[PDB]
């Protein structure tokens, strides 16, 4: 048995960081967000 | 993107942008003091006949 002196679980918290390597662009599920244009053949306004 | 904005280019140039001449100039038989500038001549009839 080894005693030890531990932090008091009262003067310390658990916080949850979310770690990301870069923004996601506005489109984001769109694998094509390019075919709204390529498929306006009328025209846009 | 601006083709739907041509098409209104167009006809706001042609429409801002051609003159035509009016029946005086081109077809009517009206006297210099109407159909010319009167800025200029405004004494071409009168120095003319002299």
């Amino acid at each position: 048995i080894k005693t030890a002196p531990v932090v008091p679980p009262t003067e310390q918290r658990d916080m949850v960081q979310e770690e990301r390597v870069g923004t996601p662009v506005k489109n984001a599920g769109n694998a094509n967000p390019a075919a709204d244009s390529d498929n306006a053949t009328e025209g846009v306004v | 993107g601006g083709e739907a904005q041509l098409a209104m280019g167009l006809n706001d140039m042609v429409a801002q942008c051609f003159h035509m001449h009016g029946a005086q100039t081109t077809m009517l038989s009206t006297p210099i003091i109407s159909r010319a500038d009167f800025g200029v001549y405004h004494n071409v009839v009168t120095n003319m006949y002299r």
